[PDB]
């Protein structure tokens, strides 16, 4: 298992390690990612990702490519991260229709950002067989009692009288 | 005329055709099921026949004295069967004698109307002593009957000797009993165990010994005579008497009608089948328990109302009847015909049956010919329960849409009295001997009423019904007293049943009360009794005695003073507890201990609201759902007024409190209750300028809000108001509601429908790409049950629960239920009142439910007989005698089987629950995972196997609201670092809405989001379940939470690699996958990081 780097199709295998928990008995999560292929203008320089970790934002990909830079001595820069629907809430375009789960595109500032990832990637990918100790944690967001009982405050009023007002007009 | 006749035969059959059809081949199923194998008649009548050459051989002894038979049977092991009164040498100038016997059959076996019962059943042998053996006096003091007993035990002592001579003694039974478990009637029984052992017929022999018919003058033996010297009338003497001499007669009546009448044994089979499954039989019914009326009763009835039978003498029965006309006519005259109070049935065995509506306030079927009352053996209690199985029975065969056979027929009702009734209390009574009698009893137990109730057990049975009837009053509607334990057998060695159990000396172990409740009247606080007058009339007099200190007197609101007495109501148990411990330690026995725990063990787990008095308030008080209704009401006044750029056309509250099935009472300012904001549906007059597009019209509407939201703050100012999103429609992300908090202390949030909201979620179906389209429908499903049938299920309910009084309490417990099984995060509340409603509305065999326990019991029990893979649950929504017509429930029947054509097994829809409302069965059960349908399954039934085992009591209760745990992948702890029991509006009080209203949210359930994220995460590969109610099931503060998961049988082994796999997985090689278990853990772990616990795994 060690031993396996890419996926027959081409995707690479880009483990992390996962931080302990005092409620569980060193486990890794597998990412896995490919050069993505589009003639649309917006999707261009991405890395599309299949099995992103929970809760994975620009933020924890940047960190991730800023790891990757400085164990590779090399420059990448992260411009988006595209279409990261993990919990399903934008899967069908209702407002379309009344007139790639678990899957997203990591987009770079350009060509050689990405190409000097991708590069970066591949080296990590046999970090498993070679050096397992050298692959990087996914320290996750971690949801406090706040953020939870967020989800049931009230809409802010000036916000929606804003939205509502310029929609209508 | 008889063309007049034929054309209301010709109507009648044309509209019975249906029904009638049906029956008859359902008829000759079950008889074809239940036939008696000819070489079983064959096989004991070879027994009979050497059991009649025997008898015939037992040589007469001679004339003796008391004294002489004493020392007679002194050195024997028989015993003489002496009834009480056993007779004594000083009063006893006669003398006894054995002469052979005039052989006979009677009952079913001598008609030949036999049937197959896997418990056996008895062949009757009639054995007459000769006329000579009597004087013309021997009816009077037990005479006859003491002849009878010695004569009895002369033939067993001879009938053993002959016996052992030919060996037959080696697999031949023989034990002493009594006819119709009448103490008066000892007989002997013979039976097999494993060329003349009958065992495989399963049938024993009874000895009966009878009189020849007319020893004694018929007419000194009426119902209104004295037998026994010491005057009150004897009936139930003479019953045993007289009737004694009358078994020949009625065989003859009988067969003579069975010629006549060419379905009279089929329908003899149904009737026997039908008082079977209601626990009715021809024993004696006066000794505590349900009967007098069984097989023969049934036949003797049949044959009356096959010769007269109306109030002018007319023909009630046809000889040409099929079994099921003359079944239904026997029913139909049982429901409706009075035979206790208001009228009787006269007939003649040897002209025309007559109904006289003149009543002896005793069942009465009376035999002109023979002088014999046939319903001597129904207590009062027993046929008023019995006249109610008819008129359901009736009902049911008068159903021209659901099939009833087998409610009919098929289902044994009395194994449970927990179902059977709806109260059950066990009275011990350890009265001691005889002796003890004039301090263990509360009533004299002297020379007249051993006259007229022969026993003490007879007397105690009909004291404890006098005693709870009058203390009930109109609480209950039907009552039974049962003397558990009660034994009919005894050795020939001895002369009676004795017994020591209970602390007494008399046959049974303690007696249990078992009650019909009246839920209009059952736990009011005033028991009303007699008016107040100047002088105390004798009724007054009468209830001053009976209630003692409970007695007072009240004015009513009418103006009226009456002597009553008031009671407390508690939230742990009915009045009719108190009452029924009150009523028998004063007037039954001071050493009367009653018990009932379990119905109080139910009731504990119906959360107790934090209001004031609540635990003194009964559980069918609604006053909680009440005031949340007064005060959406001041609002909807209000908001209904308002000047709007469109006038408010409806306003339509359809929250769980609006039909009162919200788990917990509401309570003020209790935010914490998941169900504190109640859903209300806000439409306006209609208009043509809603936009054509689902954001633009959500937002539209949104702006409508935000001008109601204006007035109310600016002129309503007690109310506060806030507006939050509503992400349960999927892919609708623009839905907002106007929640409003009102100054009693109540949610209400509202929400607006238009006339272009369906037809835009019609759209979306229509122009989704096909593999979409299934998306889209689950979609306007959602929709569908939220918006616009809301309003349907709620009015329904609310208005049909006036109805069902129970039915609020019963379906909360059943939530509260399902929510400690972790699974009322799966169904929908709908659902799980659709399915709880099931006893109320479609109740048969059953009675409606008249307790919590009752209630609650009936839907476990329902749910774990539901095989919901091949029948569909369809319900008629209304209350009891707009019910679907044929056509229309075939038409659901085959929604069911065309959904079934495409899901054979259940797998995408396991629960079809269809009703008025609900055509198509899947509103309310769609999308639910199959491993928590079957798992529901399995705990109804795991509930019903632990109380048919273990029995219900106080520790089988706490089980069924304990949740297993087991056969789960993975099980996670919780808990919340704030107890929200207290502001759930539980108690173990909530009294504002704090200043900033983004501060309700720290006192909500953060489980609860976490769970609702994690199972949007995953749904594709696991099923993830906890409790929705952390107040009430999250142990002592509230604050303790499970998730239990399970992974999808889908998931369980590995895959090729696909870019839509949508799972987190690990690679095997470099072309497949499997479900990584220890990042999906770790994941779930990070996700609930502080709350999470503990964390177990497979």
């Amino acid at each position: 298992i060690e031993d396996i780097s890419a996926m027959k199709n081409g995707f690479i295998v880009v483990p992390f390690k996962l931080p302990d928990h005092k409620a569980l008995p060193a486990s890794l999560h597998f990412m896995f990612a490919k050069r993505h292929q589009s003639s649309n203008s917006n999707e261009s320089d991405c890395l599309f990702l299949v099995n992103l970790p929970l809760l994975s934002n620009i933020e924890h990909m940047k960190k991730f490519v800023g790891q990757l830079c400085g164990k590779y001595d090399t420059v990448s820069h992260v411009e988006e991260l595209l279409y990261n629907d993990e919990f399903g809430l934008h899967e069908v375009d209702l407002s379309a229709l009344t007139s790639p789960r678990n899957t997203a595109l990591l987009k770079f500032v350009d060509a050689a950002s990405i190409n000097n990832c991708w590069n970066a990637l591949k080296k990590y990918s046999n970090l498993h067989a070679k050096h397992p100790n050298e692959l990087f944690e996914w320290t996750y967001t971690t949801p406090s009692f706040t953020t939870f009982v967020n989800f049931y405050k009230p809409l802010d009023i000036d916000y929606l009288k804003e939205d509502i007002h310029t929609h209508m007009a | 005329t008889a063309t007049e006749s034929y054309d209301i035969h010709i109507a009648r059959e044309t509209a019975e055709l249906f029904k009638s059809n049906i029956f008859k081949l359902q008829i000759d199923e079950l008889l074809e099921q239940v036939k008696l194998k000819q070489k079983h008649v064959l096989k004991v009548e070879k027994f009979l026949h050497k059991l009649y050459d025997i008898l015939q051989e037992i040589p007469d002894w001679e004339e003796k004295s008391l004294a002489e038979v004493d020392s007679f049977f002194k050195n024997k092991i028989v015993s003489v069967p002496f009834v009480d009164p056993k007779p004594i040498p000083q009063n006893t100038n006669y003398k006894f004698n054995y002469k052979k016997p005039d052989i006979s059959l009677i009952g079913s076996f001598a008609l030949k109307a036999g049937i197959y019962q896997p418990n056996g059943s008895s062949i009757d042998t009639l054995l007459t002593m000769p006329k000579e053996l009597f004087e013309k006096k021997d009816f009077l003091n037990f005479r006859c009957l003491h002849k009878r007993s010695v004569y009895l035990a002369y033939l067993t002592h001879h009938l053993l000797i002959l016996l052992k001579k030919d060996k037959l003694d080696s697999f031949l039974q023989l034990e002493y009993s009594y006819f119709d478990n009448d103490p008066l009637l000892p007989i002997l029984r013979i039976s097999c165990s494993k060329d003349y052992n009958f065992y495989k017929t399963r049938f024993s022999i009874n000895l009966l010994i009878g009189f020849p018919y007319k020893v004694f003058e018929p007419k000194k033996l009426l119902p209104n005579r004295n037998c026994i010297r010491i005057l009150p009338a004897t009936p139930l003497y003479n019953f045993s008497v007289l009737s004694s001499s009358t078994h020949e007669n009625y065989l003859k009546y009988l067969y003579k009608t069975k010629k006549q009448t060419e379905s009279f044994v089929e329908a003899t089979v149904l009737g026997r089948l039908w008082l079977q499954q209601r626990g009715f039989s021809s024993n004696m019914s006066h000794s505590g328990s349900l009967g007098g009326f069984g097989t023969f009763e049934f036949t003797i009835l049949m044959a009356a109302l096959l010769n007269g039978g109306g109030i002018n003498s007319n023909k009630i029965l046809l000889h040409g009847f099929s079994s099921y006309q003359l079944f239904k006519g026997v029913i139909k005259y049982l429901a409706t015909m009075d035979l206790c109070h208001d009228g009787h049935l006269q007939f003649h065995s040897n002209p025309a049956s007559k109904y006289i509506d003149e009543g002896f306030q005793t069942p009465t079927l009376f035999d002109k010919s023979t002088k014999v009352n046939i319903l001597t053996k129904m207590t009062v209690s027993s046929y008023q329960i019995l006249k109610e199985y008819a008129g359901e029975t009736l009902r049911m065969l008068n159903n021209v849409v659901q099939d009833q056979f087998s409610n009919i027929f098929l289902t044994n009702i009395s194994r449970f009295d927990n179902l059977k009734y709806d109260l059950c209390y066990d009275v011990q009574l350890p009265l001691g001997k005889y002796n003890n009698l004039e301090t263990s009893l509360a009533a004299t137990f002297g020379s007249m009423e051993r006259v007229k109730f022969i026993t003490l057990e007879n007397f105690l049975a009909h004291k404890i019904t006098n005693v709870a009837r009058y203390a009930l009053g109109d609480r209950i509607k039907y009552i039974q007293i049962e003397m558990v334990g009660q034994k009919s057998d005894f050795p020939i060695t001895k002369r009676k049943v004795y017994s020591n159990t209970g602390g007494n000396h008399f046959n049974f172990d303690f007696v249990r009360v078992k009650l019909i409740v009246n839920p209009s009247e059952c736990d009011k606080l005033v028991t009303k009794g007699p008016a107040h007058s100047e002088t105390m009339s004798t009724e007054a007099a009468v209830f001053k005695n009976f209630w003692g200190i409970k007695s007072s007197l009240r004015r009513f609101k009418d103006g009226s003073i009456t002597h009553c007495c008031v009671w407390s109501t508690s939230s742990s148990e009915p009045i009719i507890s108190s009452i029924v411990n009150f009523a028998l330690q004063k007037h039954v026995s001071k050493k009367a201990q009653i018990s009932n725990e379990t119905i109080k063990k139910f009731h504990n787990f119906l959360p107790l609201p934090n209001l004031p008095s609540s635990a003194k308030t009964s559980v069918l008080n609604l006053s909680s759902f009440f005031n949340l209704k007064k005060s959406f009401d001041d609002l909807y006044k209000i908001i209904f007024q308002m000047k709007l750029p469109l006038s408010v056309k409806s306003i339509l509250p359809v929250g769980s409190a609006f039909r009162y099935t919200s788990l917990c009472q509401p309570v003020p300012f209790a935010y914490s209750d998941p169900d504190f904001f109640q859903d209300v549906i806000l439409e306006f007059e209609t208009s043509p300028k809603w936009p054509d597009e689902i954001t633009s019209l959500e937002k539209a509407k949104t702006a409508f809000l935000l001008k109601i939201q204006e007035e109310l703050s600016a002129n309503s100012s007690t109310y506060r108001s806030f507006f939050s999103r509503d992400e349960s429609i999927p892919y609708n992300l623009e839905i907002v509601t106007l929640n409003i908090l009102t100054p009693e202390g109540y949610g209400f949030k509202f929400r607006v429908l238009t006339e272009r909201d369906e037809i835009l979620y019609l759209r979306a179906i229509a122009n989704a790409r096909n593999e979409l389209k299934p998306e889209l429908e689950a979609t306007f499903l959602k929709f569908t049950a939220k918006y616009l049938a809301s309003v349907r299920h709620t009015r329904t309910l609310e208005n049909i629960s006036h109805s069902y009084q129970f039915y609020s309490p019963v379906v909360r417990l059943f939530k509260r239920w399902l929510d400690t099984h972790l699974l009322l995060g799966h169904i929908t509340d709908e659902l799980a009142e659709l399915i709880a409603i099931k006893p109320f509305v479609d109740p048969a065999p059953y009675f409606i439910p008249g307790s919590l326990e009752n209630g609650f019991l009936k839907v476990l029990k329902f749910i774990s007989q539901w095989n919901w893979k091949d029948d569909p649950l369809i319900l008629d929504l209304v209350k009891p005698e707009e019910r679907l017509t044929l056509a229309q429930y075939k038409g659901i029947q085959m929604n069911f089987t065309n959904l079934r054509n495409s899901d054979p097994n259940g797998t995408h829809l396991q629960f079809f629950v269809a009703s008025k409302n609900d055509p198509s069965g899947i509103l309310y059960s769609s999308g639910i995972p199959l491993p928590i349908a079957t798992r529901l399954t399995a705990l109804a039934k795991v509930a019903v196997n632990l109380l048919q085992t273990h029995g219900l009591n106080q520790q089988t209760i706490n089980l069924l609201f304990t949740p297993g745990l087991k056969d789960y992948d993975f099980v996670v702890d919780l808990r919340t670092p704030i107890g929200l029991k207290s502001s759930c509006g539980i108690l173990s009080a909530p009294s504002n809405f704090p200043e900033n209203l983004n501060d309700l949210s720290e006192k909500m359930d953060p489980t609860y989001q976490l769970v609702k994220y994690l199972n949007l995460k995953y749904k594709n590969s696991l099923i993830l379940s906890s409790r929705k109610y952390i107040g009430v099931n999250g142990g002592e503060k509230g604050d303790k939470n499970v998730i239990t998961g399970l992974i999808k049988p889908l998931f369980k082994g590995a895959h090729k690699f696909r870019v839509n796999l949508d799972c987190n997985v690990k690679p095997v090689d470099d072309e497949n996958v499997i479900l990584n278990k220890e990042a999906i853990f770790h994941e779930i772990a990070a996700f609930g990081n502080d709350m999470v616990i503990n964390f177990e795994t497979d």
